[PDB]
């Protein structure tokens, strides 16, 4: 069937086309949807879309959303998509694992909008569009196809342009030698507590999150003679046996 | 010794019925000897009327070659009542179940009137033996016909120990009392008196029978057959001495019939020749002899592995063959001496015959050198290989045992057809030297394969394919049309194994040159002839020698053999070998100068790499830096002669072509803090050097390169240099900041992403640290195992037609190559890539994974692991996968020297694909073992066996990538591809990639893409099976078992969706396909299902 | 049916996600009385599940605290709690911990847990005085259950005081004292009767506690009160519906006379 | 070594006068002597242990175990120039001819003209 519109926890179903095989005549690429939030500012009026295509990236939806505003003429304006790691590169971070600056889902795409009434727009609009998805296969609403895939992704087999990464070894070290210092000095010079406490900070040491890691990280020779209850206690030992 | 006496008992246990099965047939020779005891005799006869007496019958007579003409008839013939005598092997109750069946010796003796005082010659005893046997099996089948027990039992006749001096009887059964559940024969012989003569005419130093030459199996066979019961009653005095023969000879009987060492005859072109009897009698009288002083060399006080092991160390280190041999008596010491009988040889001085004459020098060479290797793992403490030992059919499979294997069709005709079918020798005085025409053949052809090969092979055998010791009662010997000739083999299969170190020298330095022609000189002339030549080398010593154009698809041990059988043998004895031709080009023919005509031992393009390698090596140091390098060191698969091709310069669409060097610079206090800085300062310092580069060596370039491998740094680079001699490297900095940094992460990181984060500590340790080790340890052994870089190579191939490269790494392929190498324990160090190849996969086939831990000790022949480390080494594998487990993701299991946590190399790969490997290694190994090696089993096992699983999708680059891949394809035009190979680096670099192939990377990108749901197998070097044209490339792979049928849909269950259920969702495999061809329509042109 | 061990296997490398047929066998185990084999599967279980699943890493923690509950002795049952929060979400595992409690019924020690509980991190959450306060008037501890609210009114602020108290009101609405939920409830209504959702739901609890003068008495309030034209019909279709499923047509004159003046 | 060579391999280290000194002494304490030869020891170990016979060389060649010797114990002591002046052989472990033409280079010697 393709007559189905809705799921059952509330997923909105949002298929597309297919391209020009060389095996196959299809047009059917399926998507879920939902409406969410949270508390922080990346993730206002925001969209659950499971099962993402392979790299639709931000320019994919911005075509998506033209075609969409080409036809029911609604409100959209697209900036981004977090938790944008289909592949499995980017879950952990190294950097803000073992380091000081910038301090600290699933194959899901989490993508916000500019406005509440954009994405309420955008979410009825998107019933109405899985309903007509569900009627008909061939009046439907599509999202075309320029591929960044091809323009990055399929010739990675290339050589790195030597001004880019000249520049932004250039800029990287230009900011992290200056933020390095900073911290070292910031750590060299921090003798006062607000009762009256010297910190001790050992020679050459450059961080206060290194000292608290470490310190974190960092979690006698009686006598068997020589008093009178003791020897009474060993030459009672010696008469009992 | 704790654990190995209890294997000791469990090795019995594995055979102890020896009580019930014993007693019916034990009552069936009762019943036997009772009839033997009844049998009524006759008197003297005449030749010329039993002739008839057996003619009108249909029994007839078997003959020591020829028939007797009545012109020399002067013997006079008996048929007398024998003295029967039950002895031997189950007198001794020494039960092995077999399923070719032991057999209990009886010999029905001779009575003392029907010989003579000269009963050694013109074979007229052996005649009458033979119509003495004709009508006592007449009488018997008659006698049995009388008695009516005919449709379950039968009897045949066949040669004793395979020798047509003695033929026997063979007495069996077929499908109340049908026997059909014990040792299947037993065989009943007819023997000699004992008090007979002295040994001026019974040693194999004389001879009486007409042209003195020596009679060496005539004065064996007969004395033999008269004097065997001191030997018996010696057996039961050692019996009364010690209680452990029993156990002895069944341990014995295991270690010899596993090496295929059974009581036949290696003099007939045959394996064995030595025999479990004659190790009971060489134990024996080593039990109170053997010293130098003669002395007591085993104690009849202690257990059985220690007598075994002192008889395994006496034909092990001290020889019998050539200096010394042991001299002894029966019925007073027994005395070793120094000089030898140039045979295998042990003397009596009390029965004075040779026990060890049914053996010739090749298999004593054999059998001594299987003693010494299996002295030496018996020896070693630090490792039990009692399953190695005893537990091992190495004979079932015979090209498992030897290096190489020949075949000698040859239609010689008729035994009076000899002349113009064979160029040796006709006449009495061979035939009293040796016995028959294949006899003689064997022996000539072991001589002549030594003078033509020398030191060129480690040992040499050689049998009798077709040959049927079972021949009928009424024929009067085994009367077989061989195809082509009327004796006893269909062919002649010659086997070697070879030294590997000069197994491909391409000229054969012989004898020196002088003006007095010195006899070896004229033996030489004689053996080579036209093709002998006497040259001067380079030092200037003049040496007659003979030149091998040596090949690619050929050793030149196969021409060799082919001219100096073709001389000598017969001139049209066809030499047939196609599975060394077959999968010896394999290997993929690598686009060189004159490289068909090389061989494969040469590593020369290896050099070539290394030599341009060490002209960036002194480039790159003798410029500055602000931080300068303090040790660069190559870590790649050229650099340990384990790339797949051979690199040829300018060849850059081979996975293979960049090589990893890694550079580590001065331990420096002054790199930064965290990884991305780090890896970016790196990125700084190898600007700088490719800055440089450009500046003041304009003939090199450089271009940098993004690396995803160890994961969560995207920022990782390397650069590349494309080098004038025309090989490219992949420079990789290693720092002293980067291992604590991991540990660090790993320190402070969440207690859930913990395994996480090892893991990827582990893909870095697997690529930086212990690399290095792992590649200087298999370079250093890679001189002394020379066949390992051509066997690793044939593994490559094998492993990417049956689609495995993309999971699993190189480094497992190398240790599973490397540990029948380095591991010998059934077998020899392999020294053919046939061996090699084919043990590699009975290994993989015996592997398991819950109770065999690949440990390996990579060192050279005659340093290892220690005790210590190997019971640490046990204990990780034990607590690992007893914590794990069946390997839900810890598959294989491999330690080294090198890396004692084992998991360094397997970590990662599927179940599916570990399962896919293991089982596909049963399947050929059964599939060799049943349906025999041969050039189309070869070819069927090369298939690339899609077995189609839920997909395959069928990939083409525009261009056949043979070219810029650097194999010539068998191209009879050489020219065709020496203008199209690029030889040339092009001007531009952003071409690269479409000169290249991306399917590595696509697979790559698409299986941890979809990881979870369903793995991608694909072929990674397309040149060397993408077709001839080399264009062609598959993505197979299989579906979760999880993901066959629907399964409701949730916010995490991670796959590509089909809702049609409005719960219950499944894979929309049209949709998957379709953004895998949306990714590679320029890639993929088809796709197959089911 | 799954009765052999090497079944459980083979269905655990199937699929290692699920941790219903994790602890079905880790249960199996527990049929056939081996704590301390349980407890090695368990950690298998830990080792081997990918640890994005926390939804099935939580039914593992459900399995933890029941195996350590019901069998283990109180020492072990600390030593995996204290593992627990080194490991996962500390607040929902000490709540699901006190419902496996109020299941398993012990109460002496629960409620000093409670206070610790509360002491660690109970000032800024909520389901800890959920169960606290239901617990004490469901145990038939209303005084204990009404000087809670010195503590609450003390370690929350002014923007969870509202809920807490609310909250509060709804329990001791359900199963306590429905006049000291209505002196809990109208400081906040003398606070701000602006605010529509909590006096929707306190008319609807005093519905299902069936005071009627009192939800007549609120319900001819509420017009009186603030109310605009969405809290006008919004208020009158809870109401009309209420009083359906005389005294209708008095309310019918004010719904229609509300929209002219 | 990583072969089966052993190496009574030895180094020479001197004091600095460090800049910007005063006394004519520049000693070692005696018991800073004990720290620089542990350490030295340790780390000339290392380098031969991790490395085969002509790594070796050609790690010994551009003279490449001082500076590092310098780098890991600048920190004790200032430690003039560092040389390892003496590396002698004990003990070879066999000839593995193939091994020896794989250092150099291949080659196979074949025919010269008979005429004869």
């Amino acid at each position: 069937i393709e007559d189905i519109s809705a799921m059952k926890n509330g997923f909105i179903v949002v298929p597309f086309k297919l391209p020009d095989h060389k095996a196959l005549p299809a047009s059917l690429h399926f998507m879920f949807a939902k409406r969410h939030q949270s508390s922080n500012s990346n993730e206002s009026d925001c969209l659950f879309l499971v099962n993402l295509p392979l790299l639709s990236n931000i320019e994919h939806m911005k075509k998506f959303v033209g075609q969409l505003c080409g036809k029911y003429d609604t409100v959209s304006h697209v900036e981004e998509l977090l938790y944008n790691d289909e592949f499995g590169l980017h879950e952990v971070d190294l950097s803000a694992l073992t380091s000081d600056l910038m301090s600290s889902p699933r194959n899901t795409a989490l993508l916000k909008f500019v406005d509440a009434a954009s994405i309420n727009n955008c979410w009825n609009a998107l019933k109405k569009y899985s309903n007509l998805h569900a009627k008909h296969p061939n009046e439907l609403f599509e999202w075309t196809y320029t591929t960044p895939s091809f323009t990055t992704f399929v010739n990675f087999y290339k050589p790195l342009d030597i001004d880019y990464l000249k520049e932004d070894i250039h800029t990287h070290m230009a900011i992290f030698e200056q933020r390095e210092a900073q911290a070292q000095e910031d750590v060299q010079s921090s003798i006062v507590d607000e009762d009256g406490f010297t910190l001790v900070v050992g020679k050459n040491t450059k961080s206060l999150n290194s000292i608290r890691k470490k310190i974190l990280n960092k979690n006698k020779k009686a006598k068997k003679d020589f008093y009178r209850f003791q020897v009474r206690e060993r030459k009672k030992q010696e008469i009992n046996q | 010794s704790n654990i190995f006496k209890l294997q000791i008992d469990e090795l019995l246990e594995q055979v102890k019925l020896k009580q019930k099965h014993v007693l019916k047939v034990e009552k069936f020779l009762h019943k036997l000897y009772d009839i033997l005891q009844e049998i009524p005799d006759w008197e003297e006869k005449s030749l010329a009327e039993v002739d008839s007496f057996f003619k009108n019958k249909i029994v007839s007579v078997p003959f020591v070659d020829p028939k007797p003409i009545p012109q020399n008839t002067n013997y006079k013939f008996n048929y007398k009542k024998p003295d029967i005598s039950l002895i031997g092997s189950f007198a001794l109750k020494a039960g092995i179940y077999q399923p070719n069946g032991s057999s209990i010796d009886t010999l029905l003796t001779m009575p003392k009137e029907l010989f003579e005082k000269k009963d050694f010659l013109n074979f007229r005893c052996l005649h009458k033996r033979s119509v003495y046997l004709a009508y006592l099996t007449h009488h018997l089948l008659i006698l049995l016909k009388k008695d009516k027990l005919d449709s379950f039992l039968q009897l045949e006749y066949s040669y004793f120990d395979n020798d047509p001096l003695l033929p026997i009887l063979r007495i069996s059964c077929s499908k109340d009392y049908n026997f059909y559940k014990t040792r299947f024969s037993i065989n009943l012989l007819i023997g000699f008196p004992y008090k007979v003569f002295e040994p001026k005419k019974l040693l194999p130093n004389r001879n009486c029978i007409r042209i003195l030459p020596a009679t060496p199996l005539y004065n064996f066979s007969v004395l033999s057959s008269s004097t065997h019961e001191n030997y018996l009653k010696y057996l039961y005095k050692t019996k009364k001495q010690t209680e452990s023969f029993v156990e002895a000879t069944v341990l014995g009987r295991l270690w010899l019939q596993q090496r295929g060492f059974s009581s036949n005859m290696s003099h007939s072109g045959s394996l064995g020749g030595f025999g479990t009897f004659e190790f009971t009698i060489l134990m024996a009288a080593l039990l109170n002899g053997g010293g130098i002083n003669s002395n007591k060399i085993l104690l009849h006080g202690f257990s059985s592995y220690q007598l075994f092991k002192g008889v395994i160390k006496y034909l092990a280190t001290m020889d019998l063959c050539h200096d010394g041999h042991l001299q002894f008596h029966s019925n007073p010491a027994s005395k070793y001496i120094d000089e030898g009988f140039q045979t295998p040889t042990l003397f009596d001085k009390s029965t004075k015959v040779n026990i060890l004459t049914k053996m010739t020098v090749s298999s004593y060479q054999i059998l001594k050198e299987y003693a010494g290797e299996t002295l030496r793992m018996l020896n070693n403490v630090v490792q039990d290989q009692f399953s190695n030992i005893f537990l091992t059919n190495i004979s079932r499979f015979d090209n498992l045992k030897y290096d190489l294997c020949y075949d000698v069709q040859l239609p010689l005709g008729k035994y009076n057809n000899l002349e113009t079918s064979l160029a040796a020798t006709f006449g009495s005085m061979e035939r009293v030297k040796f016995i028959t025409l294949e006899n003689f053949l064997a022996h000539k052809i072991t001589n002549v394969a030594r003078y033509a090969l020398g030191d060129r092979i480690k040992y040499i055998q050689i049998e009798m394919v077709g040959q049927k010791s079972d021949f009928p009662i009424t024929k009067r010997k085994v009367y077989s049309n061989t195809g082509g000739n009327h004796f006893n083999f269909d062919f002649v299969r010659v086997k070697l194994i070879v030294n590997p170190s000069e197994c491909d020298k391409l000229v054969t330095k012989g004898p020196a040159h002088s003006e007095t022609m010195s006899t070896e000189a004229a033996v030489f002339k004689n053996f080579w002839g036209i093709k002998s030549s006497l040259r001067r080398f380079k030092d200037g010593s003049i040496t007659h020698c003979c030149v091998w154009s040596t090949s690619s698809s050929e050793p030149i041990i196969s021409s060799i053999v082919n001219f100096a059988l073709q001389k000598h043998v017969s001139k049209k004895a066809q030499i047939s070998n196609e599975t060394i031709k077959k999968f010896h080009n394999f290997l993929p023919l690598p686009n060189l100068p004159s490289s068909a005509k090389t061989s494969v031992l040469n590593l020369s393009s290896f050099f070539n790499l290394k030599k341009s390698f060490d002209d960036l090596y002194k480039i790159i140091f003798q410029m500055k830096l602000p931080l300068s390098v303090k040790s660069i060191l190559p870590v790649g698969s050229a650099f340990r002669y384990t790339s797949l091709c051979q690199p040829v310069p300018f060849a850059y669409s081979d996975p293979d072509f960049f090589q990893d060097v890694i550079l580590e610079f001065e331990t420096s206090p002054k790199w930064p803090d965290e990884i991305t800085s780090l890896e970016k300062a790196k990125t700084a310092f190898l600007l700088k050097i490719q800055e440089e580069l450009s500046a003041n060596s304009s003939t090199y370039r450089s271009f940098f390169s993004r690396d995803e491998s160890i994961p969560y740094n995207l920022e990782i680079v390397t650069l590349n240099i494309l080098t004038p001699e025309g090989y490219g490297f992949k420079f990789r900095v290693l720092t002293e900041r980067d291992e604590i940094l991991y540990l660090r992460a790993i320190a402070n990181a969440r207690n859930e992403l913990k395994p996480e984060l090892e893991a990827t500590f582990l893909k870095f340790t697997a690529k930086y640290l212990a690399s290095v080790r792992h590649t200087r340890t298999l370079e250093n052994i890679s001189h002394s195992y020379q066949f390992y870089s051509p066997v690793v190579r044939l593994f490559k191939r094998w492993l990417d037609t049956h689609l495995l490269l993309g999971h699993i790494t190189d480094e497992l392929a190398e240790l599973i190559a490397i540990k029948p190498f380095v591991d010998p324990a059934p077998y020899f160090i392999p020294g053919s890539l046939e061996n090699g190849f084919l043990k590699v996969l009975k290994f993989i086939s015996q592997w398991n994974w819950k109770d065999d831990p690949l440990i390996l000790d990579l060192v050279k022949p005659e340093e290892r692991l220690t005790l210590a480390q190997y019971k640490g080494i046990q204990m990780n594998f034990t607590n690992l996968r007893n914590s794990d487990p069946n390997g839900t993701h810890l598959q294989f299991f491999v330690a080294s020297k090198n890396d004692p946590s084992g998991i360094l190399y397997s970590s990662g790969i599927p179940l599916p694909i570990a399962t896919r490997l293991t089982a596909l290694a049963k399947v050929a190994v059964n599939l060799l073992q049943t349906h025999g090696l041969n050039q189309q089993t070869i070819n069927l096992l090369f298939t690339p066996g899609l077995k189609d699983y839920d997909f395959v999708v069928d990939l083409r680059t525009p261009i056949g990538l043979k070219s810029s891949c650097g194999i010539l394809s068998a191209t009879e035009f050489k020219n065709i591809t020496n203008d199209q190979a690029p030889s040339n680096f092009p001007e531009n670099l952003n071409d690269l990639s479409e000169k290249m192939d991306p399917t590595y990377q696509l697979v790559k990108y698409l299986n941890l893409k979809y990881k979870n749901s369903l793995i991608l197998s694909s072929r990674k070097y397309i040149g060397v099976n993408g077709g001839e044209k080399g264009d062609k490339n598959v993505i197979t792979g299989l579906i979760k078992p999880l993901f066959k049928g629907a399964h409701k849909f949730r916010v995490n269950l991670d796959c590509n969706v089909k809702p049609v259920d409005d719960e219950n969702v499944i894979l929309n495999k049209e949709a998957i396909f379709h953004e895998i061809a949306a990714f590679g329509n320029d890639m993929v042109i088809n796709f197959e299902t089911d | 049916a799954p009765e052999s061990v090497a079944d459980f296997e083979r269905l655990l490398i199937g699929n290692p996600n699920s941790s219903v047929v994790w602890m079905n066998y880790m249960a199996f185990q527990l049929q056939l009385s081996e704590i301390e084999k349980a407890r090695e599967l368990a950690e298998r279980a830990l080792k081997t599940i990918n640890f994005r699943e926390e939804a099935e890493k939580l039914n593992i923690w459900i399995a933890m605290l029941n195996l350590e509950n019901t069998f283990g002795t109180e020492e072990t049952l600390e030593e995996v709690f204290s593992r627990a929060c080194q490991y996962m979400d500390s607040y929902t595992i000490h709540t699901k911990l006190l419902g496996i409690y109020e299941i398993s019924e012990k109460f002496d020690k629960a409620a000093e847990l409670f206070k610790a509980t509360a002491k660690k991190f109970g000032g800024e959450k909520v389901s800890i005085w959920v169960s606290w306060g239901d617990f004490l008037i469901s145990h038939n501890e209303e005084q204990e259950a009404r000087t809670i609210l010195g503590n609450a009114l003390k370690a929350l602020p002014k923007r969870n005081h509202i809920e807490v108290v609310r909250k509060f009101a709804q329990l001791e609405f359900a199963k306590g004292d429905p006049e000291r939920g209505r002196s809990l409830f109208e400081g906040l209504v003398a606070d701000a009767p602006k605010r529509i959702d909590l006096w929707n739901v306190y008319v609807d609890q005093e519905v299902k506690a069936k005071d009627k003068k009192k939800v007549e008495d609120l319900f001819e309030r509420i017009i009186t009160k603030k109310i605009t034209r969405k809290q006008a019909k919004f208020f009158f279709n809870k109401w009309l519906q209420f009083e359906e499923s005389k005294t209708i047509e008095y309310v019918k004159a004010k719904a229609t006379e509300y929209v002219a003046s | 070594t990583s072969d089966d060579y052993v190496l009574r391999i030895f180094a020479i280290a001197f004091t600095r006068k460090q800049a910007n000194q005063v006394k004519r002494h520049s000693y070692a304490q005696s018991s800073h002597i004990r720290a620089i030869r542990k350490v030295i020891s340790e780390i000339l170990t290392k380098e031969v242990q991790g490395s085969t016979l002509a790594q070796l060389t050609s790690k010994l060649i551009p003279e490449v175990i001082n500076k590092e010797i310098e780098n890991a114990t600048k920190d004790i002591f200032p430690l003039q120039n560092i040389h390892v002046r003496k590396v002698k052989l004990l003990k070879q472990p066999k000839f593995d001819v193939g091994a020896l033409m794989a250092l150099h280079g291949e080659g196979s010697g074949e025919e010269k003209g008979k005429k004869v």
